[PDB]
């Protein structure tokens, strides 16, 4: 029943402001996510989280997929 | 902190305020409305976090909204909020 | 730029096509595999079969060649191969349509990539982890395919990596049918050919220089007759780098770099090649999708970007 855990990717993202000391989440819709933080200076802001692609395959039919970081619907590039 | 007083910047009776944090790492700036005590008359319009160590700031009279912040470092960003 | 939903719960780790280009197999980490079928009439991608596969988190599919039926290769982070064939007397969106073939348990631990070899070498399989062993499947019997044979065990690791810090492993196998055989094998910061031998043992043939940090995809090229190989790789750095290789262990092999390119800024997750070899699709931190073409000369230059 235990999970022996183990880390598998590191996602970096660089804040809008610096001097960051604490944090938190936001739940977005669709797996989203958006990052509250605040500052040493105590003023707080909003920062996003960008959809990175993370898979990039071409068919044989010059189409390109594209899977998200985030959420799981895929994108579709057509010759049409 | 510095909190400065700008005269010749509203038309109407309201005065505007420019505020430095006690970190010396943010500008803002204020407008009060002075008949009304209560604290929604303190305003916070535009602020502009940036720089680090501030130490002197001023402001032009002539010419609306023209701000010059000082740095520790040594640049002088002079710069417009309204 | 149309999307479709895949509908799965948690994040889709890997997707391949077919060869046909008119499927894909979309595996996630709530343990599930979806196959999609291109739609003739609507054009519109659904659902074929959405089955639970393993017991943990699958991160890596790859599909077999049709002469040897639809078979694919799904490896996972628990220690695990699974070889899916399809049953075609079975309604569509049930969870039995593809039944299960064979489980590899010889991995001591969790996959991260699996790629099916060339038609010309059989129905051979490459399986890569963190245990830093490479071991090659065969399915040496055609009249049943149960019966998977580990052959070539070479190991492209000294220890395997710690619990903490990350790795990733990433495979692409050698689409030349006039050549021997070759892999590529890009363990944590090496990327390694391995090229049969006389003897039928694998030896390190090549190493591609350059790679300072982590390689998080690679990629051939697939030969269309020209006389100069081309391998891609998207390192942690923002370097798709493009290997030319020049062939002639029968046959030795060069390994010059043809270009190293930064306009990404960031870690170049997935780079990937067409089916002639032109264009180059790369995809970084950068939240751009850049695709690449060569010029009159072979050195290559940036074209449409898609953010």
């Amino acid at each position: 029943n235990i999970e022996n855990l183990f880390v598998s990717s590191v996602h970096d993202t660089n804040t809008m402001y610096d001097r960051v000391a604490t944090f938190d989440y936001i739940p977005r819709s669709n797996n989203g996510t958006s990052l509250i933080c605040m500052r040493q200076s105590g003023t707080i802001y909003r920062m996003p989280i960008s959809e990175v692609c993370s898979k990039a395959i071409l068919n044989n039919r010059n189409s390109l997929l594209l899977s998200n970081f985030e959420n799981t619907e895929i994108d579709e590039i057509r010759v049409n | 902190g510095l909190i400065k007083k700008v005269t010749h910047w509203s038309y109407d009776n309201l005065i505007d305020y420019l505020s430095v944090n006690p970190t010396r790492d943010e500008v803002t700036h204020y407008k009060v409305d002075p008949e009304n005590e209560s604290d929604e008359s303190i305003i916070k319009l535009h602020t502009v976090k940036d720089f680090g160590s501030i130490t002197c700031l001023d402001y032009s009279e002539s010419e609306i909204g023209m701000i010059g912040v000082g740095e520790k470092n040594g640049y002088l960003r002079i710069f417009n909020i309204s | 730029m149309q999307p479709f939903d895949s509908g799965h719960d948690d994040l889709v780790h890997d997707v391949v096509y077919d060869f046909y280009g008119r499927h894909v197999a979309t595996c996630s980490s709530d343990q599930h595999i979806k196959v999609f079928k291109l739609d003739k009439d609507t054009s519109n991608w659904e659902l074929s079969d959405s089955w639970r596969a393993h017991d943990s988190s699958i991160v890596a599919i790859d599909w077999a060649s049709p002469e040897y039926g639809r078979i694919i290769a799904s490896a996972s982070y628990d220690k695990t191969v699974k070889l899916w064939e399809e049953d075609p007397d079975q309604e569509e969106c049930s969870g039995r349509r593809w039944n299960k073939l064979c489980t590899l348990n010889d991995s001591k631990g969790s996959l991260y990539s699996v790629k099916f070899a060339p038609a010309h070498l059989g129905l051979k399989l490459a399986c890569l982890g963190n245990d830093g062993i490479l071991r090659l499947y065969d399915a040496l019997e055609p009249s049943d395919l149960r019966s998977w044979t580990l052959t070539s065990e070479m190991k492209v690791l000294s220890i395997p990596p710690a619990n903490h810090l990350q790795s990733d492993f990433c495979l692409s196998w050698c689409p030349s049918r006039f050549s021997p055989e070759k892999l590529a094998v890009s363990a944590l910061e090496q990327a390694i050919i391995y090229q049969r031998g006389k003897d039928g043992k694998l030896h390190v043939a090549a190493k591609l220089p350059g790679h300072k940090s982590l390689i998080r995809s690679i990629s051939w090229a697939p030969s269309i007759g020209r006389w100069y190989q081309l391998i891609a790789t998207g390192c942690k750095d923002g370097r798709i780098r493009i290997f030319k290789i020049t062939e002639k262990l029968q046959s030795n092999l060069q390994v010059e770099l043809l270009s190293e390119h930064d306009d990404h800024n960031g870690e170049v997750w997935s780079v990937s090649w067409n089916l002639t070899g032109t264009i180059l699709s790369s995809a970084g931190d950068d939240g751009k999708v850049r695709l690449w073409k060569a010029t009159y000369s072979n050195e290559f230059k940036c074209m449409s970007v898609i953010t």
